[PDB]
Order: structure tokens, then sequence, then C-alpha cells
């Protein structure tokens, strides 16, 4: 009875569509129509960070807003002091095709990973002093696209085998495995409370997961192409996605709907990175046209354009205190704006 | 080669000998006694003779085959010119000789104007070029470092020519010599930086795998160091074996210390130019028509001023008479090309380059949006 | 939601004809390049035909040139395939695949075993 | 007074840069290759975990070859990593289902990708003995073979059929039909014919890489 | 021969030749005419 | 046959996510608007900071 299951699934998705179209009593634009506009926002490159030989695929801020890690496909992790533009560490990797890097909230660990299907975990605060590898977590089938810590003992990884995983670093084992994406899972973002996370794959679908119940809660559609970036809203009741269809979209977790699209007629390049401000009123987005637009989140108006990279920007991150935004790009340069 | 001071000295020496010979005659008929007329010593003559004296051998510009004539009066004195308090003489056979007529003065002023206009244009363009290349950090390559050194060499060549023909042509002192030394050194460094760029392109193609830092320091020493060596040897042999006045007058076969290495650089760079055009023809043929030849021609013509292949036309020409047409065409050609070569390099490699144009456009756009 | 549903398959007397159709929903049909793939029983997914954004460029595989015809209707959001002079070697389930990203001259992974922007298929058995 | 704390930072940074310079000079001296192919294509014959790494040295020049082992057949997200390589080695079995047309479609997508516009391809058309012994024993799958004629640049070895030459030159022209329609001088295609066992392929990769680097340099000076 | 170096010598010679000629011409001035 | 298991697990997942209580979009928009308004003054990228308090160029 394959056809019966097909028609059951279609009846179910039509019931979901009916349940969603009854809760859209008004649009976000109709409610934020009277808010005063944010004003044109102009940032400047405070610091430019040089030292990487090749393209930068990943950066992650530290939780103290000074230290910053970056990954280059020449095979080096570098931890920078952004206030002084000093390289605090420089870690040689074993496989050069790094594609993700993360920073532990405690500050004693850094995780890399890429086309080797392994997530390595480096110890920065070691008894001797030089940065060695603590664990190499094998067990994925495809490349490692993202990874985020939870504590110094847990880490969630996203992969090209259509699977997210939860790891226990002391054992090297896979606690929970997350299944459901039919395409390569390209991004993650943890909630502020570390009880959920949302992932976006190359099937135009974002899914919400329960880290302790190990199950998928809601599924969000609306994009027309692959989802490259996901960032949570500052309170954990929304998130924003970037796609290859040159649009960002804003979804709600309690309405189970999409609220806003951030698109322009002169934008035909895909989106790489996404970030919210500390207030959540601006949405920063990096594009393949080497720029970074700054949107009004409560509206759909562009408040500024960060210009200055001469290749594909692939990385964004706003600090925990909200002082700076840091961009990396395929021109092997990091920039800090303010 | 024959200075005014040397001619005066020879006249002094000739007078001293004339006076000694006169004393021997004066202490010993009615002949006309010998006399010094400021240029030649007349011999003892007999009354009534017309005394013919071969033109002096110590007067540079006189006809060495002529004779001067002086009339000896029958009364034992040299014949007088009627109405004048002077004796008669005719020197025409010695001097008719040298009546050549100066014209080349202009040919020299015209040359000066040609190259001063050329060097002014080139110097302005090249200062602008070095500023453009130095400001934008994206244009910092090894190639652009060698270009910066080439531009600096051009500018110093122009400055040295200006200082030289302001100090020397408004002698026998220190500053004239320093000016000439700086002129020669900066000529040499410009030629050798042309050769360095040829060698760098040749090694980028035919070696294509080499350490940039070692080669960059080696070329930096080759471009400013070997000139130091042979200009030092030149001032050393000057200050000991010639040391005559300002060192601008050629002193006997030791101008080759500075000139052999330059001509060697010229022939080497021509060889490398031919080799580069050969590899370009090969590569454009293996791409797969007359767009072929148009592109080959454009590449050859843009390489033409960088390797400096216009020097090989007249470098084999020896030192020629100034009154000759070979001198004329050579001087006009080489002044006009040497003075504008830096302008050509500046245009081709800093204003018509794609990278510099994209960079100045994006900077101008961002600073237009800034206001 | 990206949705592609094909229609028109059936049983055809060898030598007959069919007109397959593909309705698309969830995206701007005019920004993409569209495809037909094919899965014969026991064999892998092969490629039949593409068409550009405006139907200017059209490519066919070797064994369908002269027989198949592709066409778009951007106002009606429908893609077509006209199969003529059918052979027993054409018995396969036919899909309507969409290239992943818009405005791109290339598109990659259409004949992959797990491709997201592909319909569920329709059966043609000659 | 914490210049005590800042001079230690400057010292650590100085040591990091003096090591990064050595890493730079060993990075830019090495060439990187991406070995790409299909199943049963001879990609493993040329070699003789998501990434397999192969290190070798021809004429004192260090090459670094990579082969994607444990990845899925999606490719549109991890092939963007291998821009900024010297060449993409592409292996094709030139001899059930049409694998030749699939290799053609993959070559077309690699050629026209927005990020691989600057990367060139060393095309290896494998299995020439099989192609020969099948042609003496192609028109069903490609209707323009009967229309095709052997090129003027046909240079077979002494002892070759005039009809196997035509098959292999047809396949080469079918790849050059794609590589010629776009790019106009930013990336190139270097097609070659290889059998099962022959050791000239390493020297061929060496020569093609030399040509690629030379063209890069002549383009920096705007002479090509 | 480098043109700039040769021109230096050629102009310097011309200056010296004129000055030498001026000496003999001033002497010949009254001696012959 | 594995398609059968795939389809039925898809049905069970759709059933799990089809019964969840939703609030109206007006309410969620009001919540996001309120959060944006309550933290407008604590945001350096939206309200810039005096250069004495900016740690990146003083």
């Amino acid at each position: 009875e394959l056809d019966q299951l097909r028609q059951e699934a279609e009846q179910l998705k039509n019931q979901i569509r009916d349940a969603r179209k009854a809760c859209a009593d008004a649009t976000l634009s109709q409610i934020t129509n009277n808010i005063d506009p944010v004003g044109r926002i102009q940032m400047r490159t405070r610091r430019t960070l040089r030292g990487h030989l090749a393209k930068i695929y990943a950066m992650h801020w530290g939780t103290d807003s000074r230290l910053l890690v970056s990954a280059s496909q020449d095979g080096k992790l570098i931890i920078w002091d952004s206030y002084t533009t000093n390289k605090v560490h420089a870690i040689p990797l074993r496989s050069s095709w790094v594609m993700t890097c993360a920073y532990a909230p405690s500050g004693n660990y850094v995780a890399c990973g890429g086309l080797d299907n392994i997530c390595s975990i480096y110890n920065l605060k070691t008894r001797e002093g030089n940065v060695r590898v603590s664990r190499e977590l094998a067990g994925h089938t495809g490349y490692l696209s993202c990874c985020r810590f939870l504590d110094d003992n847990q880490i969630v990884t996203s992969s090209g085998d259509t699977t997210c995983a939860l790891w226990d670093i002391e054992t090297g084992q896979q606690t929970t495995t997350f299944t459901g994406h039919t395409g390569d899972v390209m991004s993650l973002s943890l909630a502020p409370d570390t009880r959920l996370f949302v992932s976006g794959a190359c099937d135009a679908s974002a899914k919400l997961w329960d880290v302790r119940e190990g199950m998928c809660r809601q599924t969000f559609t609306g994009h027309e192409s692959d989802i490259n970036a996901i960032c949570f809203f500052p309170n954990g009741n929304a998130f924003a996605t970037g796609s290859d269809d040159a649009t960002c979209r804003l979804f709600d977790l309690r309405a189970d709907q999409e609220l806003m699209t951030y698109s322009h007629d002169n934008i035909i390049c895909g989106i790489t990175s996404v970030s919210f401000s500390k207030s959540g009123r601006l949405l920063l987005a990096g594009y393949d046209d080497f720029n970074c637009n700054v949107w009004d989140a409560l509206k759909a108006d562009r408040a500024g354009v960060l210009a200055g990279h001469d290749n594909r920007v692939s990385c964004l991150g706003v600090t925990d205190d909200g002082m700076a935004v840091a961009t990396g790009s395929w021109d092997s340069f990091l920039k800090i704006w303010n | 080669v024959m200075t005014k001071e040397e001619q005066i000295f020879l006249l002094h020496r000739a007078q001293a000998q004339c006076e000694k010979r006169l004393k021997e005659v004066l202490q010993r008929g009615r002949p006309c006694l010998p006399e010094w007329d400021h240029i030649l010593c007349w011999p003892l003559g007999a009354p009534g003779e017309v005394v013919a004296v071969p033109c002096p051998d110590y007067i540079y510009d006189f006809n060495h085959k002529g004779h001067a004539y002086r009339r000896c009066d029958r009364n034992g004195s040299w014949e007088l010119v009627p109405g004048h308090n002077r004796t008669w003489a005719n020197y025409s056979e010695c001097v008719k000789f040298l009546t050549n007529e100066t014209r080349e003065r202009e040919v020299f002023d015209r040359l000066a104007m040609i190259y001063t206009v050329g060097y002014s244009v080139s110097l302005a363009s090249l200062t602008v070029a070095v500023l453009i290349l130095a400001y934008f950090r994206r244009l910092h390559c090894t190639r652009n470092y060698i270009h910066m050194h080439l531009f600096l060499s051009f500018m110093l060549r122009a400055v040295s020519i200006f200082v030289k023909d302001a100090v020397l042509y408004s002698a026998g002192y220190a500053g004239c010599r320093v000016a000439v030394t700086f002129f020669l050194y900066f000529l040499a460094t410009n030629y050798y930086w042309i050769l360095v760029e040829g060698l760098y392109l040749h090694s980028l193609i035919f070696m294509a795998f080499f350490s940039e830092k070692k080669y960059l320091w080696g070329f930096t020493v080759f471009g400013w160091g070997l000139p130091a060596v042979f200009v030092a040897v030149w001032v050393s042999v000057r200050a000991t074996l010639a040391n005559t006045g300002c060192w601008d007058l050629s002193s006997g076969n030791k101008k080759w210390i500075i000139q052999v290495p330059i001509l060697a650089s010229i022939v080497l760079n021509f060889i490398l130019f031919i080799n580069i055009v050969r590899v370009l023809a090969t590569k454009l043929r293996e791409t797969n028509t007359r767009q072929q030849y148009r592109k080959l021609l454009k590449s050859t013509l843009v390489l033409m001023p960088l390797f400096g292949v216009h020097y090989i036309v007249f470098m084999a020409t020896p030192y020629t008479e100034v009154s000759g047409t070979l001198w004329q065409v050579q001087m006009h050609y080489e002044m006009l090309f040497n003075s504008f070569q830096g302008f050509f390099v500046a245009i081709i490699y800093c204003f018509c380059n794609g990278e510099v144009q994209a960079e100045i456009k994006k900077s101008w756009s961002r600073w237009t949006l800034a206001l | 939601q990206v949705q592609l549903q094909e229609s028109g398959g059936g049983l055809v007397q060898p030598g007959g004809s069919l007109r397959l159709s593909c309705a698309a929903s969830g995206f701007t049909f005019s920004n993409y390049k569209m495809n037909w793939v094919r899965q014969a029983p026991g064999k892998g997914l092969e490629w039949v035909s593409d068409i550009s954004q405006s139907g200017a460029s059209i490519s066919y595989t070797g064994s369908v040139k002269g027989r198949f015809t592709i066409s778009r209707d951007n106002a009606k959001n429908t893609l077509y395939l006209q199969m003529n002079s059918l052979k027993p070697e054409d018995t396969a389930v036919y899909y309507c695949a969409r290239c992943p990203a818009p405005f791109t001259r290339d598109c990659f992974d259409v004949t992959s075993t797990t491709y997201a922007y592909r319909g569920q298929g329709t059966q043609v058995t000659v | 007074d914490q210049r005590n704390e800042e001079k230690a930072q400057r010292e650590a940074n100085k040591k990091i840069e003096k090591q990064l310079q050595k890493d730079k000079q060993v990075y830019r001296a090495t060439h990187r290759l991406l070995l790409l192919g299909a199943g049963e294509s001879g990609k493993s014959t040329i070699v003789k975990s998501g990434i397999f790494e192969t290190k070798f040295q021809v004429d004192k020049v260090n090459f670094h070859m990579f082969d994607v082992g444990a990845q899925r057949d999606e490719r549109r997200k991890w092939i963007q990593c291998f821009n900024d390589v010297t060449a993409i080695i592409f292996v094709v079995a030139s001899s059930q289902t049409n694998r030749l047309q699939a290799a053609l479609k993959l070559f077309d997508s690699i050629w026209n990708n927005k990020w691989l516009r600057d990367t060139s391809v060393i095309l290896f058309l494998n299995k020439q003995d099989l192609l020969a012994e099948k042609v003496l024993a192609i028109e069903d799958y490609f209707p323009e073979f009967a229309r095709y004629t052997t090129p003027e640049d046909a240079t077979p070895e002494p002892g070759e059929d005039p009809r196997v030459t035509r098959a292999k030159y047809f396949i080469r022209d079918e790849f050059l039909r794609i590589s010629t329609a776009s790019g106009d001088g930013r990336h190139y295609c270097y097609p070659h014919f290889t059998c099962a066992v022959d050791t000239e392929n390493i020297r061929r990769v060496f020569n093609d890489c030399r040509d690629i680097i030379q063209r890069m340099h002549l383009r920096q000076y705007e002479l090509l | 021969a480098v043109s700039e170096h040769q021109l230096l010598h050629d102009k310097g010679k011309s200056i010296q030749d004129l000055r030498r000629r001026e000496l003999l011409e001033k002497l010949l001035a009254k001696l012959h005419t | 046959t594995a398609s059968i298991a795939q389809a039925r697990k898809l049905v069970e997942q759709l059933k799990m996510e089809a019964n969840i209580d939703r609030i109206k979009v007006s309410k969620a928009a009001a919540d996001l608007m309120a959060y944006c308004e309550a933290h407008a003054k604590e945001d350096p990228l939206l309200t810039p900071v005096p250069a004495s308090e900016n740690p990146f160029r003083e």
C-alpha cells in the first residue's frame, strides 16, 4: 500500500496547511507599519586580520568577545586577539579541507572538521602549553558542515549524510542521531537555553529538534532552494534562514509560519551567512556578490551595506555584547566593523 | 681633447725657447733678428727676403703643411705696415684652414630641449605611478616590487640628468665630478633594472618554480650593486690615471668600464625578448585565424618598451663625427626614445593595467558613497 | 513548498505517442532550467532532455533526437515532453527535475538517487 | 604596568609569524590536484575516509593529489572547495546505460560553474584498447558518428585502424564542443588518450601543470 | 656606445673647441688683421 | 520495499507535527516587536557607542 501512504501524507500536509492559514490573521508588515525606521547604518572596518594563505570558510567568536577563531583551507586554525590584532594560537590541521570551526563557551576547546568526516577537538588550556588534539570523533558518513558545542563535554554536528548527531567527548560516542533531512544538512543554530536547535539542509527545509527527546518537532518550508545559513532570534522564538534563491526569511516557532521575506530586485546572488543583532532589530546577511547587507528585521528595508571584501564572503558573527560584527571571505581576510 | 690651458702652456714653452735662441743671436751685418709674435718665433732673416716659416706644430688648429711669411726690410728691420705701428706679416696659409663655421650649437640645444621635455613628462607620470602602486595594498606583488624599482631608477635617471646639465653647463672641482658620477651610476642602474625585469619574466615562464624572497633580494642587489662596482672602478681609474678637470671629457679608452656592461645588458635583453615572443607565438598557436596575429602584435608592441628594444638599433655604432648624418639621426632617435620610455612604461603598466583600474574604480566608488 | 507532479504516462502501442506534462508549484518557474530524467527497470537514472529559462537552448540525449520535443509555458507554469515514434527501449518511469539554483548556467546533481527537486514520476511502458 | 603582559603577547605573535612564513613557502611550492571520475572509469588505475591523499614528486616538484572517497553523489556543495587547485583531473571510460553522456554532463557542469571558472581540466580518456576491440567487433548512442570524419590533426601510431582513430577523435571532439563554447581564456582543457597500463600519465600531468602556471603568469602581465 | 654618454662627450668637446679657437682668433685678430 | 517503511515513517512524523497548538501571527509579531523595543538602548550596532566606550578605536 504505497499509494495509500502517499494519499495519507497528502491529506496530512493539506491539514497542516489549513491549520497554518487560519492563524495568519495579519502580517508582520501590517503591525510594524508604524514603527520609526532604523536610520541608515554606516560601519567601518576597524581591524583587518591577515595571515591566512587561502580561503576562510568558518569563524566563531569567543564568549568573552575578544578572542576569535578562524579556519582556512590551507590547513590552519588561528585564534586572534581582535583588540590588538595578535595571533594567540596557530594550529596545524591534519586534513586541509576544513569547513567548520567552533569555540567552546568555556574557552578551553576548539573543534574543526570537514571533508575528512571527523570532528577534531583541540585543547587550548593544556598542562604543558601547546595545543594538541583531544578527541577525533569518527562516525559520520559524509563531510562535516557545522558543529556547535553545548558544554565542554557535548557537541552537536551536522553532516552531508543527511544526519545531525550529538556527541559525548569523553567517550567519543554518539548519544543521539537525528534523521529526517533528505538533503545535505548545511547549518545549525542552538537555542539560547540549549534545549532545541534548528537545522537547514539542501532540500529547502528547516527542522526543529529536541536535544533531549531526540526527536524532530516542527518542519518549516518556504524557501525555493538550498538553505545555507540559520541563526536564531535573540529570545529563541524565531530564526532566520538564507538560501541560494537570494532571499532571507523569518519563521516563528509558536505560529509555525513564515513572517517576512528580505529580498530585492537587484540581488540575484545566493546568501552565505546570517546574523541578528543583540536586540534583533537588524539582520546581517552575507552574499556571493562580495557584500553584506544590513536589513531592518521588523521591516523589509535595507539599512546599510558593508563593502570591502573582494571575494565571496562566507562567514558572519556578531559578538555576545553586540559591539562588533566580523566578516571573513574567500580573499583570506577577516574584518571587524563597528 | 685639446684644452685652452694646454694651448697657453705650449705657447709659454715656445716663447721660452724663442727667447733663449734670440739671446744667442742677440749676443752675436743687417739681418732681421728673430722675434716672438705671441704665436710663432720668427727666425733670423736676411735683408730683402720674404721669410717663410712652417706653421708651428704646437698650435692645434693650424695647417701643419702651410707657411707663414714675414718681410725683412733692406735696412735690417722687419718690414712695417704703412700707416700703422706694426710689422707686416701674412698668416693666411695656417688659418684659412680652420675656417670651418660653427653650426652644431643648435643641434645641441635642440637635443637638450628634446630630452628635457621627455624627462619632465616621464618624471611626472612615474611619480604618480609609484604613488598609485604604493597606496593600494592589493597591488603589492613581487611583480609590482620589481616595477617600483624600475620606476625609481627612471626617476633618478631623469633627476641626475637635470642636476648634471645644471651644474656642469651652468670646471676642475669636486661638485662637477660628483654630478658626473651620479649621472653615470643612475644610467647604469636604469639599464640594469630593464635587464632585471627581462630576467624576471624569463624565469617566471621558463623556471616557474622559484623562491620569491631569495630571488627578490638577489635582483635588488643586481639592480643597484653591479653599477656601484664598475662606477667605483671608473672613479678609481679616473682619480689616479687621468684626474683631469671635470671628468666629462673622454680620457683615452677607459670609458669602456661603464659602457661594456651596458651594451652586454642590451644584447642579453634583446635575446630574452625574442625568446618571450617565441613562447607567446607557441602558446597562442596551441589555443585554437587573424585574431592570432593581432594579439601577437599587441603583445610584442607592449613588451617593446619594457625590455627596451630600441637600443639595439645604434648600440653597435661607434663614436662618430658630430658633423655626420649618422650622429644626427642617432642623437635625435635616441634622445626622443630614451626620454619617453619611462612615460611609456608608466602608461602601459600602471594606467592601462586592469588591476590598477579596478582598484582605483572601487576606491573612487566607495569614497563617492562616503559623501 | 517545491512541488512537481507529472502526468500523462500510460501503455502505448509501439509506434504510438504521448505528451507528458509537469505542473510546478512553490517557486518562480521562469528563473530555472528544467530537466527530464528516466529510470528503466533494472538500470540507473539517465538524462533525457533539458530546456533553458526562456526556451532558447534545448539539449537532447542521443537516442531521442528527432523523436522527443521539450517545451515550456511559463505563464501556465507547465513543462511538456512530446514523445513520438516510441520503442520498447523507452519503457521507464519519467521524472521532471529542476536545477537547484536559479540564474545558473550549470546544474549538478539531477540524476542522483536522492535529489530533492524531482517529482515522484510517471510510468510509460511501450 | 601590564606591558609585562603585552610584550609576551608580541613575542608569541612574532613566533607565530616566523612559522607562518615557512608554512607559506611550503604551501605555494606544492601543486594540488582533484582526481574526479565515475564508477568503473579507471580512476583507481591512475593512482597506482572522505578524502584520499596521494603525494608524489616529478622532477623535484611536489604534487598533491586528492580523491573523494566517502561522499555522496551530490557534489554541488563540496566541489566548491576545490577551486584554487591547479587542475581537475577528469577520467572517462571511453568504450547497459550511457556513462559517456553522463561524464559529458558532469564535465559541462564543472566547466560552467561560477566558482570553477578559473580551474582547468586534464581530460584522460581511458580504455582505448576496449574501444578499439569494440569498434572492430557507438552509432546507437551518438547519431553524429556516421556524419563524423576524422580530423586533420589525426596522429595515430603506426599500426592503427582508420576506424578506431575516428571513434577516439569523435569522443575528444564531443568534450571540446563543451570546453570551447565558454571561458575565452581563464581556464583550459587538456585532453589525453590513455590505455590500461602506461606510465606517461604522470609526465603528462607535469607538463599540463607547467603550461597552466605559465599561462597564469602571462595573463598577469596581460600578454594573453 | 650609449647615446647619453656620447652626447656628454660631444657637447663637452664642442665647448672646449670654441674656447681654444677664441684664444687663437684673438691673437690672430691683430696679428693677421 | 524500503520505500514502504520510508512512506509510513513520513506519515507518522506528519501526524506528530500536525497536532501542535499555534498562536496567531499577530501575537507573535507583537512579541518580537516588544523584544526589539525593550533592548533598543542596549545595542551598539543599532545605537552607536561613545568612542571612549568603543573598544575598537578610542
